[PDB]
Parts: structure tokens; C-alpha cells; sequence
């Protein structure tokens, strides 16, 4: 055991961590791989997704190298402290974690040519800017950026540790979603610049897309069924005013109800989204066929015929509209 | 003597390399853990996860730390914790967790003459548990906390449940107000990563959701309101007043307890049982009010018709509504 | 304080007054020429069951809040058995289970062959 | 002279080893303790527990630490905590502690001429207590502060509540918005766990529920919206908007009582007493809506009888109702 | 620079910062003053508030002369952990603040005499005690109170820095108050006694008066029109019995629903504020009204003289009863 | 040949006298401010503050750290900056800020061969900022960030923006849903307390807040039940149910909307416009309620007169309305 700490004593002896391996020779070559273990909830009123992730850093330096019996030290994350290791950060990131429980979760490894494999377990909350016009049959690009803070690309460059599309690699059973489905990952770099300089940055965008049978289940259907109950008034006996007044009430008021309740748990943008859309066509519906039997009923002493005709023309008309324009509609946003 | 075991622990301290590991370069090390369950504070569904309080202790031994003459086993102040060497066994599904500081950190260190290491601490972790409520509020849960090592795979580092099934107790201290423990296990197993393979420990629970007068008032209105609407095929046609405002009562009510069940059930954005229970009730409601319309329709020219299509429904409708619940309640129990 | 009733081949333990202080009942026999031995214990709201190794499978436990009583059941009697029975009470953060000092009220000797 | 002071403390800290207690391998070293509580913060039903904020007094005595020549209690800045061996002293039923920190840590480090330590602390901690709403809003609450050694046992250290019953002071100056300290205890025992025994401290309160609070929130209320249902049976039958209109109001207002109520407490899956008395008023107040319905249904025929069963409402509904609240108040008895 | 590192270099050789001033020999004399930059909210709920202050402190110690070019040094915050600092606390405080952004918020000057100015900024919850009786009229006297932790009146005593009325100043435009309005502050100190001896308080009471002005036009208001309206009915025809029957039946659900849904806005507390007695003698007044109309149609057409007896002496039994509990309860509650 | 650059940075570093500012004891010490704003978050009413997450820079020149030979700009390990002097800048307005560390600390050192130290931070701030919501939501809100220096007075110090007004970076591309941004001002003076006159510069945004979403959710929902219930006086009398399941409707509606938006309204001490536009809205459709409740009596005795206060209402209400939307917009706006 003592030929390790003679090792170990001698590496650190003359080190200086404050130095990025090859200042002023050459510039440090960084490769990052990610394994997410878990991919957390997304918040449409933050605009922010969460995300649990191995994160893993590779790299170069030719102060530690050693001959020895082993062929790789896998040392405690103590030495990680007093070596020099990247400074790499998320651009988008809003309030991360390294967990310390119950010892800090890092791992340095070191090899004799004097490579360094350094990984760390985070939890990582992240800005996702969403556009909700589709809602709620939208989809979003959730991206993750990182790299250097301090190095800019003359010093520090960042690669992926294989083929970009296997370096970000999801775990099996890591969905945490409840109303979304990963669909896949896409992976790329870049080059970031800000006053400062000029830097590299590491990207990966997750694509979700929403799901919809709750919004099946609890709006569109009621929505509908509400209408075609609304135009079934046109073939109660005019004679039955009552009963006509008694079904364009409830179709309205049950309409009403609806739409109130479907507002409550829309996101809160400024602008009108796809159920927006589809709420205000049926109540359109609903109080055109309520405008229709008061005008029907106008004429219902003086001009019976014209009353005869304009219930015979509506009877086909409003479910020939009705369905041209679900049609039309699910057409543009299932499609898209 | 105080000054003889102090010149002991300071002879073991000695050139002490806290950096590596017992045993380095060679067999791996095991290491014997133990959980003592203080409570489970809270298991949410919106947030999907649970807070657990426990006493965690490891067991290991180190031959530097091996000393002879001292027959006793030395109770050391938990601060030594930061000069010895201690595994790096992490929670890989707990979200947020901290070791109770007050007044001192809990945090316990013993040693035995042979060079045995117990390291205790009393630690709070909210770990994730995803539920699956598609069952609700009936639903059944497992919850588990895995127990990894970070840095060490299996050529280093190893991991068992001390004494087997009575590894972990405390079990019967965990009170819930809307859960009941049903079953508890512990699992031993390798996990494989990209950079090797790592020991696992894992200590599940089955848990049972409480049912009561509560969830059963869930689906009282909903039933009570289709009998209602039931209730109109029994009312001539003279008096259809009766008949619409038995309709239109039915239909509001409705559509208004569905509205305030989605507004006072957790927000789970995924279809559940209880949401298809009253798309069906609504369902039938409505198509009461459409059997009402139509025979309204055919009423002037086939009143008999009419007569005989109401007293079938008066049959009709009760035995689709008992039908539609048989198939529910097989299906969702 | 809570005053405990035995009875008694199935054993009754009744405990009544503040229960809900001290939500474990817990059984302890004791030989001839030996000490207490933890025998089982039964939470009194979640019915949650803990067993010594020597009596598991053979013996059960349950209990109802009718009239906030336990119930040892004991199956394949042995000669080994022959002890007097004791029914307790624990706390709520009294500690161990298998153990007698932590168990504040304690029942009649009862003698079983 | 500050020159001599500073001499003896630095030879008092010459060789001090902090790992090892007092009389280390020799008789237990005995710690006595005082807390003067300053609030109670906020007794929760739903969360289970409660803060408590206090001066916590530790004393013990260190013959490491005996000086002469000065005559003079030592009081220290109170970093040398760090450079001395403190007693690792932990409540077993806390959720989260703190010990204040502003301006400095709110901690003091006292000793006297003979070695004896006084360790001071002022501790903000909420501890959980688990209730029992059986006998609510006339419930009866114990909540305790167990207090205990973490890593040392009974062979190491000993407890005992300094000063006997007087230990602990500011309890009868406490003021709660529901409850009142009817009394307070003091006790010490030793609690065996796997590892053996430890010594443990106990400090319980009684709380008792003032009923003030109940009423004026949820018994006022519902007897106010029982009396405005029964304002309808004095209308004519002929204002069928206006009674309906009563009705629809009672109902839905007295729902959203009971839900009130329902959420301050926890959720659980039997029936308290409280909720069949909010079962009943709902009850009531569903009935006097259903009478109307009772009422218009039968005024086709016998009018004289429609307006006899209103009457006869306007005298059966408040005393049933009277009967009903003398009775749920006797349940108590 | 070298003479001042010198002048450092020798103030702390053979410092122990450990000792107070003058131990065993005199007593440490701090002079403390308070600049509150912002009052925060009150909260009721809680019984607490926030405030956020610049505390400042001074006192001499004999240590730390020297003799140099500049007769004041304004040195880095962290040479305030390398001497002795005052141990002060606030005896009512909750969970504080001491602002670590961008810097540990300090600062230290020491002059050529050994005196020591050391402020820093601080927010402080505190718990003021309150009680509701008099609510929405109420008034509290919110308290701060400071002193030392470990060194009994023997060892260490504090001063105000200038006249004590002078010596807590709040800023002009630092107020944060939304329900209250701060009329002062007085300033005072005194002794405590505790198990482990007698200190120092320095106490600030801090004088505030609620708003009433939104319960006025939120509670006040409706009652007072409600009960006006009731009291309407007495003037109209027993004829007009419709019209009676609105009115009577129209207030009371007004009284009802409006004492149910004022018990949120209003505090919870175990006891009757002034506003529950104002509402409830507003429903009492309503509902006697309720029954006497009652009462006048039982005795309609069958002693049409008892009930115009009834009518003509309510018409002025009920809004003179009403005026007087008006005066009454006013002159009370605002003479207080 | 990093001997050279680890030779040249110790010897920057041994005699470093950290207590001291640069030029201590002679002319004060220029400092530039570059800010550039990466995100503003939720602009809360409630708490009266907002968010700010900030890359922000300082510039000033050491002559203790100047070095020749080496032409870099030597960017050091973040580290570096615990051994030299920083400025104690500090917000006078923030109530909760953090410095992001993940995966480290985001800091930023780098020298220049003249001694120039440029100083990085990356910061996530909450700042209070005091809103007057009497015109809410058509308001208009004025929230500032305040830097200044803490210990250090003029005489030692003294702060400018590095650039100009192009100083702060950012805000252009910066999307709040509820907010726009119409002009953000830099300024720059000096602030006297009682320990003397201290450097200050201020960021301050002007921001007005969007009217389309309260359009969406408030206004509209509003004017349209209100409208809807004006359907009432146009149904004959005879149809008493569609009536009153109208009125009860719709006054139910209006409160169930009320409640939803007064969840998110801030609780404060005055009323807002959007308080005033809803109560008026409650009114009027209690209003109709009322009205239809009275025509629905007397019909049975006077059909003439229930018939013309129909007639009336059909053209009472709908003025009313209008100008009550006169009087509110102009009002207002
Ligand atoms: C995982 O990571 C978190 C931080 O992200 C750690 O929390 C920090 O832990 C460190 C190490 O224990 C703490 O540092 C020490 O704090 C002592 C005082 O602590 C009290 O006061 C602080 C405020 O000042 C409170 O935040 C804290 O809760 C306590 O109330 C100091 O006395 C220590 O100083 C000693 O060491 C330094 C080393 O330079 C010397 O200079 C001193 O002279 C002295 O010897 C030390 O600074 C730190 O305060 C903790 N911060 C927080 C926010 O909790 C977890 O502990 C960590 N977990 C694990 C398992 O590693
Ligand atoms: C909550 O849900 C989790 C799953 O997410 C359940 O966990 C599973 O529990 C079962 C036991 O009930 C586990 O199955 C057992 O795994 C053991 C370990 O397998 C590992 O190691 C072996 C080599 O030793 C490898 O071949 C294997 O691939 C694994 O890497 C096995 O040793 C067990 O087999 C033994 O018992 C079975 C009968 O149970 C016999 O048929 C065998 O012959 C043998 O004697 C067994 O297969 C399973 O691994 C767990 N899964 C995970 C992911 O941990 C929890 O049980 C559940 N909670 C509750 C309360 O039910
Ligand atoms: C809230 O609820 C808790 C229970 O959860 C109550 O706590 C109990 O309080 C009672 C006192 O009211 C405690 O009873 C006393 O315990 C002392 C300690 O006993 C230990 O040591 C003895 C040996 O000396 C062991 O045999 C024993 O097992 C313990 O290890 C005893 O010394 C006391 O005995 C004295 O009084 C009894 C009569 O009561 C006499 O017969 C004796 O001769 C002697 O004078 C006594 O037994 C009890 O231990 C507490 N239980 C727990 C779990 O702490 C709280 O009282 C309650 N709060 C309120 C306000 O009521
Ligand atoms: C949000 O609200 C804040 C206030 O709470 C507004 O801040 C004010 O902004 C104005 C500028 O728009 C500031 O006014 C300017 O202050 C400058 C600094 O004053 C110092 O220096 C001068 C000498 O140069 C001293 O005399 C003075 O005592 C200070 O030490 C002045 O230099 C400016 O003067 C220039 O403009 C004026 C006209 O405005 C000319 O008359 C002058 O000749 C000269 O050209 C000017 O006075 C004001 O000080 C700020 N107030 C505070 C409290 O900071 C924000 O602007 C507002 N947000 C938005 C978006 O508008
Ligand atoms: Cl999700
Ligand atoms: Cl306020």
C-alpha cells in the first residue's frame, strides 16, 4: 500500500492546479458523455424541465503520469480537489444539484499515460422556452447546453467521447413523464460568443411530444357530444316550443360549464391555442343552433313555410358543417 | 489511561493514506449495511415521491486500523469520521436528503480490536417513487431506495444486507394516513454501467391505498343523478315538462360534478379509472335525453310505438347502466 | 396509563386507557429457570406482524380496536413452550423491538404447558 | 492581565485530544441539561408536529480543563467549541433543526476554575407528534421532545434533567391560537437498541383544543346556512325560481364547508364524529330542497295538503334539527 | 503598502481573539446603532415581521493601537475573523440573514486609538405578538430586541451610539408595508435575567397602525347598505306583499353569505373581533326585520290595526336602534 | 515550460497582502461594470419582486499583479480567486441570491500583463420591487437593481459602467409572457449614509404588462355570462326550468370564475380595476336572477304586468351594461 502513497506523493509534488494542462503549449481537449438516469418533470408555467444525468469528462494531462503495479488508479474524489478539472456549466441551467449524500458522488480515475476520467452525478433544472399554439397537440425541442466558463476556444475545446448521436445515452426505465413522451435526442456543437470571448458549446436537444387522450377524455369529447346534442333540437316537433327552449338552454349552458372548466387548466400564454380554437367553434355552433330556433319560432304564425323550410334546410346543414370543419381541424393539428 | 490510548489512535492515525481504500490493490472490500426505518413522512402523487427517515449503518473492516492491547471496543467522536476512510455509497433515486446536524452531526464512529469500522448516520432523503394511478383510488405502489457505490465496481468494493431478512426494522414505526404497508424486500444485485459494474442493494415496499366513506362519495352523485335520468321513462308524455326539466337537471348536474371532480382530484394529466366512470355516467345521461327526444319526435305518429319504446328503456336503461358497472368493477378490481 | 387483561390454545391480552400513546403490544414469555424472550408484536393500526425465529410460522398474532384486544394463536405446541406469558406495551420512540426493558406496561403471568 | 489568561488557556489546550471524552475508559461522564423554551410556533393536525424554539443548556464536567489562579467563570468566544469535546446530544423525534447564526453562532462555551463546562445553544427545531382527532374539536394532544445520546452509551455517558422539575422554565407564559398547555413532564429513562443502551431525556405538554376556534369557523356557519334553508318553507309554492334558487344556494354553500373542514385536518379513511355531524347538517339541509320537490310534485292535486306539509315543516325541521345538535353534543359524554 | 502590512503583522502577533477587552480588568462598552433600509411586510398569520437593517457596532480594544500614515484603516471584512468581535443576537428573532452576495457583507475600519467600527447587513424575522380584539382597528407595538449571547452584564454592556431616540433611523423610502402604517419607533433598554445570569436588552418597539380604509369599503359598507335595505320594507303597502317578500328574503341571504365568506379575509383566531360583532348585529338587525314582516302578514287582514300599530312603530323603532349601535360601536372603537 | 508561468504566479503571490486594496492609503481604485442579462423569471405580484439571472463582470487594475515576459492573458482556476483582493460589490434591493456551482463554482479570473484583474460571476438574484396595482392588470411597474460597494467609501473606490449605455447586455432578447420590456436605464451617483458617501449605479427596467391574456380569461368570460343571462327576459314564462337553470347557472358561473382569478390575484390591502369589472358583473347577473325570481311570482295573478317588466328589462339591462363599460373604460384607460 505504501508504493501507492509514494505514488501519489509524487505527483502532487511541484503540482500547481491553478494551471490547465499545456497553458501556453497546447490547447486541452475535453470529451463529455452523458448517460441520463432519469429524464424529469417538464413545467409548462415555469418553461423548465428537469433532468438527472451521469456526466462524465475525459482528458490529458502529462503531469500524472506513473509506472507502477497497477495500470489504473481509481482513487477517491478527494484527489479530484487537488488536481485541475474543467470548469463546465450550463448555459441554460437555472438551479443544479451534485449531490453530497452521502459522500460526494464523483469518481477520478487515472491512468499512466495520464489520462483522467472524472464523473459526477447531477440533477439539472433547465430553461425550455415552449411555444403553446398547438396546444395541446404541440410538440417542443427541449435543449441542454454546456461548456467552459473561463476558457475560451483557444484554450479549451470540448468533443464527444464516441459518435455524437451515442454519447447522450437515456436509461431504460428513466422516464419520469407524466404528459409527454420522449421521443429521441439530437446531438451538436457549436461556438458560443460573448463579451469575453469566444467558447465552445456542447448541445442536446430532447424532443417531447404531449399527450392527448386526457384532453380527449375530458373536453373534446363532452364538446362534441354537447353539439350534436344542441342540433338533435331541429327535429323536435315545432309545436313543442318548450322542449326546444329546454334543450338550447342545457346545450348552451352545459357548453358554457365546459369552456370554463377547459380554460382553468390551460397554460397562461397571450394567445389563442388550438383548444382555444375548437371551444369557440362549438360555442358558435351551439349558439347558432339557439339563433336558429328563435328565428324558426318568429315565424311560426306568420309564415309557416318559411318555418318548414328553414328547419328542413338547417337539419342538414349544421352537421354537414359541424363535420367539415372537425375535418378540417383535426387535419391541420394531427397532421402537423 | 487516557494518554496510552491517545498515543494508540494517534500510532493508528500514523501515515494513515485516507485516499485509498482498505485493501487497495487487491481483493475487495464488503461491506455490510443495515437501515433502522424512523418514519415515512409523506408519499406524494403530484410530486411522485416520499420522504424517509432512517438510521443507515455500514459495517466494514480495515487492518489499518487494527490494535492490540486495548480490550474494548473504542467509541470515537463522530469529527474522527473525517480522517478515516468511508465508503461512497450514494441513493441513485433520492432527489434531495441531508444528514441532521443538531446538535452535532449525527454521525457515529466505532472501532473494534480486530480493525472493524461502524459508521452510522441519521439521514432524511425524499426519494422518487413513480406511481402508476391508473387505478385510482384503488391503486396499489412500490417504492424502493437503491443503494449504490459511486467510485468502486465490484473488483473493489462489495455489498450485502447484514443478518439477511432482518437487515432492515423499524417497519412497523411507519404510520400513514392514506397507505398501509403491505410487504417489504430487500434485493442484492449488479448493475452495469459504462465504466463497469457496481453492487446494488435495494429495500422495496408494497404499499395498499386506505379505502373509506370518502372515496367511496367519488362516484355516490354521479349513480344518484343516473337514476335520476332513469327516472323520466316512467312520466307520460302529456306532462313533458317533467320530463325536459328532469333532463336538463340531470345534465347540468353532471356536467358540473365532473368539472369540480377534475378541479379537486390531484393533477395527474393521464387518463385514470374514475375519468372513464364519468365519461360513462355522462354518456348515459345524455343518451337518456336523446331517447327522450326521439320518442318526442315520433310521437305523433306512432304513439304506441312510442308507448312501447319508453317501457322497454324503463328495462333497457338499468340493465346497460348494471352491465357497464359489472364491467368496470371486474375490470379495475 | 393502560391496564392490560389476560385470558386463556389462543391467549387474549385486553388493553384499555391510552392506548394510542403506546401503538405496540408485544409478547415475552419467560422459563422456568431462564429470562423474558421476545415472542411477537403486533402493531395496533396497521396490523404489521414481527416474529421471533424460534416460534415463526407456528404462532400468529392479530388484534381488534372493538375492544382493543391482541391475540396470540399458538399452533404445534411443543415442550419447549412451557412458560409463563407475558403481554406489554411499548412506546411510541422507546426503541427496539426485541426487547423487554423498553416496554412500559406489562400484563398477568399466565402459565402455559 | 490578559497575558496570564491567554498562558493557562493555551496550556489547557496543550495536547487536548477531542476524540476521546472525559474519563475516557473510566465512569460515565454525567451531562445535565436545562431548556428555556421561548415559543411554540405552530402546532400543525395536517403535517403532525410542531416548532419550539429554546435555550439548550448542557453541563458537564472536564478535568482536562481545571485551572488556577484565576478566579473567574472563563467565558469563551465560542469558536473553541471546536477545539473541545461536546457531548453528541440529538432529538429522535425532530424533522429539521437549526441553530441560529446572526449575528454569530448563537452558541456560548463557559468554564469554570474546576473543569465543570457549560454548553449553551439556542435551537429553532420542528419535532413531529402524531395525533389523535377522534374527540375532535375536543381533543386532547401529548407532545413530546425525546432527547438522546447518539453514538455513547450508557456505559460512556449518563442524562439527567438538571434541577430537577425546574429544569425546564417559559413554558407557562406560552400562548397558542388553538390549544393551551394544560401541563408539562420530565423524564429519564434508557432505551435499548441493537447496538445497547442509551440514555434518553423526555420533555411532554398536554395541549387542549380551545373550542372557540371551532365555533366561529365551521359550527356558526352551518347552523346559519340550516337556519336560511329553513326560510324557504315560508314562501308560497307558487315561487318555484326563488325556492329553488334557496335550495341550490344551501346546498352548494354547505358542500363547500365540509370540504373546509376536510382540509384542515389530514385525510384518513374512517368517519370522526365531526364529519356525521357535517354529514348531518348536508343532510338537512338536502331534505328541506327535496321537500320543496315533495311539495310542487303533490300540489297538482291536493293543495290544501301542499300547504299543510309547509307548515308542518316550519315546526318539525327546526326542532329535529335541535334534537340533532343536543345529540351530537352528548356523543361526547 | 509595506508599512501597512508591517502595522498588521505586529497588531496580530501575540493576538488571541479569544479574550475580550479588558478581561478581568474592565468591561467591554459597545455602542450599537440600527439604519433600517426597508420595513418588510407584517404578517398576521405568523405573527411575525421582516426587516432588513444595517447594524452597526463599536467599541475600543486596546490591542489594536498603532502609529502610522493614515490615522483610520478600512480593511478587508475578513480581518474581522482574526479579532474579537461582540456576540450579539436578536432575542425575538426567527431565521436571519446575514448576506453573503457578492461578499460577505461587512465592513471594518479601525482607527489609531484601537477603536473598532464594524457594521454588516442583516434581515431579520422577528416575531411580534399580536392581539386581534380591536380588528380591523387594532394597533401593535412590534418589538426588537438585542443583546449578547454568552457575556453576562458583568463582562459586556451596550450603549446607543447618539441620543437613543436618534439612534434606530428608517429610511424615507424603505417601506414595504402593504396592510400597515408605521407611525414611530421608541427606543429603550434594560435587563433580562436568565438560568445563566443577567444581560443587556437594547429594545426597539415599532408602532404600527393597520389601514382600514379597504374594510370599510369591503365589509363595513355592505353591511350598513344591507341593513338599509331591510329596513326599507317597512315603508311599502302590506298590500305589496311580493315586494316585502324580495326584500326580506333578498337581505337575509345578503347577511348570510356575507358573514360566511368574511371569515377568510378575517384573521383566525379563538376569539370575537370587533368586525364579528359588527356583522353579527347587522344579521340580527336583518333578521328581526325578516320577522317582523313576518309577523305584520299573520295579523293582515284579520287585525289590520294591530299590524299598522306594528308597522308604524317600527318605522322608527329599527332605524333609531340601528344609528345608535352605530354611534355607540364607532365612538368605541376609534376613541381607543 | 509551464515551470515559467508556475514561477511567475508564485511570485505574483508571495508578498499579496489580501487585506489590502490596490493603491491602499492613496487615490481610490477604478472599477467597470459589465452586465449581461441571460434570463428574467417570474415577476411575482404577490411577493413584490422579481428574478434576475446575470453574467456579471468586473474591471479593474492591481499593480501588485503585473507581470512581463509571458504575452497571455492568464486565466486561472476560479479558485486563484480566494487569494486575491475582489471589490465587496453588494445589492442594497436583493432579498435571496446565489452564485451557480455546478459543476463548479461560476467564476471567472483572468489577468493581463499590466495587472489588470477581470472578475466573472454568474448570479441568480431575487430583488424586491414595490408595485402599485390600482390599475391592474393595465399597469404600468418601474423595478431596479442597485449596485453598490459596501465597506469601501469614494475615498477608496469608485464604479462606472465599462461601455456606456452598451454596458448591459441582453435585454432585447428577453420574452416574459405577461410583460414587455419598453425601456431599460443605466445610472451612475453617489449615496451618503452615516459612515460616509459610498459609489451606486442602478439598472432599471420599465416594464408594461400585457392585456391579452387577461382578455382571454377575465374580460371576455365575464361580458359573456353577463350577456347570456340577459337570454332570460326574451324566454317566455311558461318555460320556467330553462329560466331558472339560466339565472342559477350563470350566477354560479360568475362566482366559479371570481374564485379562480382571485386565487391568482395578490392579496392586497386595495381593490383593482379587475375587481371593481367583476363585482359590477356579479351584480348584474344577480340582478337578472332577482328580476326573474319576481316575474316568476307574480305571473300566475298579473301576467300584464310581468310581461312588461320583461319588455322593460330587455332594454334596461343591456343600457346599464354598456354604460357601466363606458364609465370603466374611460376610467381606466
Ligand atoms: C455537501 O455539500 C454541502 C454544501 O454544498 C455541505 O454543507 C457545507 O459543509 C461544510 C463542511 O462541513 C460547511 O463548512 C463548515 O462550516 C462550519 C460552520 O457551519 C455552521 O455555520 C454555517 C454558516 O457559517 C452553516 O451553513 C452550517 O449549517 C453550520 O451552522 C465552519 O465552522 C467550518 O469551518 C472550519 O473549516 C474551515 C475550512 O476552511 C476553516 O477555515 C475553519 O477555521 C473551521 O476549521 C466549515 O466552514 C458548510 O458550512 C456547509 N454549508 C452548508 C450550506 O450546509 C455538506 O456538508 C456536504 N456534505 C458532505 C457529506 O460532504
Ligand atoms: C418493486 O419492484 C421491483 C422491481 O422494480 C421488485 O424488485 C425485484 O424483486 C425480485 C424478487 O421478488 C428480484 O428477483 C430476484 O433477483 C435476484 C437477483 O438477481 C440478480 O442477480 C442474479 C445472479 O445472482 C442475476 O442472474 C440477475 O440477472 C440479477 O442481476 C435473484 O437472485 C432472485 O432469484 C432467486 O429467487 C427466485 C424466486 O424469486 C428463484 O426463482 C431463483 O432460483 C433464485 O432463488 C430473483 O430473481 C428482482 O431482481 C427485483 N428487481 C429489481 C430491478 O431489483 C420488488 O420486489 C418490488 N417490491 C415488492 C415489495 O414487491
Ligand atoms: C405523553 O405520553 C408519554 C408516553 O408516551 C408519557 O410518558 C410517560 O410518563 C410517565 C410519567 O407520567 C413515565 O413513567 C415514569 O417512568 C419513570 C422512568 O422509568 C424508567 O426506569 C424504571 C426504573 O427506575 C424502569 O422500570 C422503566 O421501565 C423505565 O426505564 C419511573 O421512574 C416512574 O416511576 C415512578 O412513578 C411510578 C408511578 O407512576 C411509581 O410506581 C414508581 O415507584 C416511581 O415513583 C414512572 O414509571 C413513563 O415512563 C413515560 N413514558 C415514556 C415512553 O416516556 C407522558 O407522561 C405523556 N405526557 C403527559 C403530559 O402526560
Ligand atoms: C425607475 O425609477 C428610478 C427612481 O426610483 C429612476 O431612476 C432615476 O433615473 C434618472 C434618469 O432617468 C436619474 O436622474 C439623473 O441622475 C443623474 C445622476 O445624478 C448624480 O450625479 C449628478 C451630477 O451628474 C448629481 O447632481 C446628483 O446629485 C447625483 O449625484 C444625473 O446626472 C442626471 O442629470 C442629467 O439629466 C438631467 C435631466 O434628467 C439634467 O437636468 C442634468 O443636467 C443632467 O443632464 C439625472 O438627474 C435619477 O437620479 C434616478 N433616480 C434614482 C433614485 O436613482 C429610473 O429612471 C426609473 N426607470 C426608468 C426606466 O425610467
Ligand atoms: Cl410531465
Ligand atoms: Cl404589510
Amino acid at each position: 500500500t505504501t508504493v501507492f502513497t509514494r505514488i501519489l506523493d509524487r505527483l502532487l509534488d511541484g503540482y500547481d492546479n491553478r494551471l490547465r494542462p499545456g497553458l501556453g503549449e497546447r490547447v486541452t481537449e475535453v470529451k463529455t458523455d452523458i448517460f441520463v438516469t432519469s429524464f424529469g418533470p417538464v413545467s409548462d408555467h415555469d418553461m423548465e424541465y428537469t433532468i438527472d444525468v451521469f456526466f462524465r469528462q475525459s482528458w490529458k494531462d502529462e503531469r500524472l503520469k506513473f509506472k507502477g503495479p497497477m495500470t489504473v488508479l481509481r482513487l477517491n474524489n478527494l484527489m479530484a480537489s487537488k488536481i485541475w478539472t474543467p470548469d463546465t456549466f450550463f448555459h441554460n441551467g437555472k438551479k443544479s444539484v451534485a449531490h453530497n449524500m452521502t459522500m460526494p458522488n464523483k469518481l477520478l480515475r487515472i491512468t499512466e499515460d495520464g489520462t483522467l476520467l472524472y464523473t459526477m452525478r447531477l440533477t439539472v433544472r433547465a430553461e425550455c422556452p415552449m411555444h403553446l399554439e398547438d396546444f395541446p397537440m404541440d410538440a417542443h425541442a427541449c435543449p441542454l447546453k454546456f461548456g467552459s466558463y473561463a476558457y475560451t476556444r483557444a484554450e479549451v475545446v470540448y468533443e464527444w467521447t464516441r459518435e455524437p448521436a451515442r454519447s447522450v445515452v437515456v436509461a431504460e426505465d428513466g422516464s419520469r413523464l407524466n404528459q409527454y413522451d420522449l421521443l429521441g435526442q439530437t446531438v451538436d456543437s457549436g461556438i458560443v460568443q460573448s463579451s469575453t470571448g469566444e467558447y465552445v458549446v456542447m448541445t442536446t436537444h430532447f424532443h417531447l411530444k404531449r399527450k392527448i387522450g386526457y384532453f380527449v377524455i375530458q373536453t373534446y369529447l363532452p364538446c362534441i357530444m354537447t353539439v350534436i346534442l344542441s342540433q338533435v333540437s331541429f327535429w323536435l316537433n315545432r309545436e313543442s316550443v318548450p322542449a326546444r327552449t329546454v334543450f338550447g338552454v342545457t346545450t348552451v349552458l352545459t357548453m358554457t360549464t365546459l369552456s370554463i372548466s377547459a380554460r382553468n387548466s390551460l397554460p397562461k400564454v397571450a394567445y389563442a391555442t388550438a383548444m382555444d380554437w375548437f371551444i369557440a367553434v362549438c360555442y358558435a355552433f351551439v349558439f347558432s343552433a339557439l339563433i336558429e330556433f328563435a328565428t324558426v319560432n318568429y315565424f311560426t304564425k306568420s309564415q309557416p313555410a318559411r318555418a318548414a323550410k328553414i328547419d328542413r334546410l338547417s337539419r342538414i346543414a349544421f352537421p354537414l358543417l359541424f363535420g367539415i370543419f372537425n375535418l378540417v381541424y383535426w387535419a391541420t393539428y394531427l397532421n402537423r | 489511561n487516557m494518554s496510552f490510548v491517545k498515543e494508540t489512535v494517534d500510532k493508528l492515525l500514523k501515515g494513515y493514506d485516507i485516499r485509498l481504500r482498505p485493501d487497495f490493490g487487491g481483493p475487495p472490500v464488503c461491506v455490510g449495511m443495515n437501515i433502522d426505518i424512523a418514519s415515512i413522512d409523506m408519499v406524494s402523487e403530484v410530486n411522485m415521491d416520499y420522504t424517509l427517515t432512517m438510521y443507515f449503518q455500514q459495517y466494514w473492516r480495515d487492518k489499518r486500523l487494527a490494535y492490540s492491547g486495548i480490550p474494548l471496543n473504542l467509541t470515537l467522536d463522530n469529527r474522527v469520521a473525517d480522517q478515516l476512510w468511508v465508503p461512497d455509497t450514494y441513493f441513485l433515486n433520492d432527489k434531495k436528503s441531508f444528514v441532521h446536524g443538531v446538535t452535532v452531526k449525527n454521525r457515529m464512529i466505532r472501532l473494534h480490536p480486530d480493525g472493524t469500522v461502524l459508521y452510522g448516520l441519521r439521514i432524511t432523503t425524499t426519494a422518487a417513487c413513480m406511481m402508476d394511478l391508473r387505478r385510482y383510488p384503488l391503486d396499489e405502489q412500490n417504492c424502493t431506495l437503491e443503494i449504490e457505490s459511486y467510485g468502486y465496481t465490484t473488483d473493489d468494493i462489495e455489498f450485502y444486507w447484514r443478518g439477511g431478512d432482518k437487515a432492515v426494522t423499524g417497519v412497523e414505526r411507519i404510520e400513514l394516513p392514506q397507505f398501509s404497508i403491505v410487504e417489504h424486500r430487500l434485493v442484492s444485485r449488479n448493475v452495469v454501467f459504462a465504466t463497469g459494474a457496481y453492487p446494488r442493494l435495494s429495500l422495496s415496499f408494497r404499499l395498499k391505498r386506505n379505502i373509506g366513506y370518502f372515496i367511496l362519495q367519488t362516484y355516490m352523485p354521479s349513480i344518484l343523478i343516473t337514476i335520476l335520468s332513469w327516472v323520466s321513462f316512467w312520466i307520460n308524455y302529456d306532462a313533458s315538462a317533467a320530463r325536459v326539466a328532469l333532463g336538463i337537471t340531470t345534465v347540468l348536474t353532471m356536467t358540473t360534478i365532473n368539472t369540480h371532480l377534475r378541479e379537486t382530484l390531484p393533477k395527474i394529466p393521464y387518463v385514470k379509472a374514475i375519468d372513464m366512470y364519468l365519461m360513462g355516467c355522462f354518456v348515459f345521461v345524455f343518451l337518456a335525453l336523446l331517447e327522450y327526444a326521439f320518442v318526442n319526435y315520433i310521437f305523433f305518429s306512432q304513439p304506441a310505438r312510442a308507448a312501447a319504446i319508453d317501457r322497454w328503456s324503463r328495462i333497457v336503461f338499468p340493465f346497460t347502466f348494471s352491465l357497464f358497472n359489472l364491467v368496470y368493477w371486474l375490470y379495475y378490481v | 396509563q393502560v391496564q392490560l387483561v389476560e385470558s386463556g390454545l389462543r391467549l387474549s391480552c385486553a388493553a384499555s386507557g391510552h392506548t394510542f400513546n403506546y401503538p405496540i403490544m408485544g409478547w415475552f414469555r419467560q422459563a422456568p429457570g431462564k429470562e423474558r424472550e421476545f415472542v411477537g408484536a403486533i402493531s395496533w393500526s396497521g396490523g404489521s406482524t414481527s416474529y421471533a425465529d424460534s416460534v415463526k410460522d407456528r404462532f400468529t398474532i392479530s388484534r381488534d380496536n372493538a375492544k382493543n384486544t391482541v391475540y396470540l394463536e399458538m399452533n404445534n405446541l411443543k415442550p419447549e413452550d412451557t412458560a409463563v406469558y407475558y403481554c406489554a406495551a411499548k412506546g411510541r420512540y422507546s426503541g427496539g423491538l426485541y426487547y423487554p426493558t423498553n416496554y412500559d406496561y406489562w400484563g398477568q403471568g399466565t402459565q402455559v404447558t
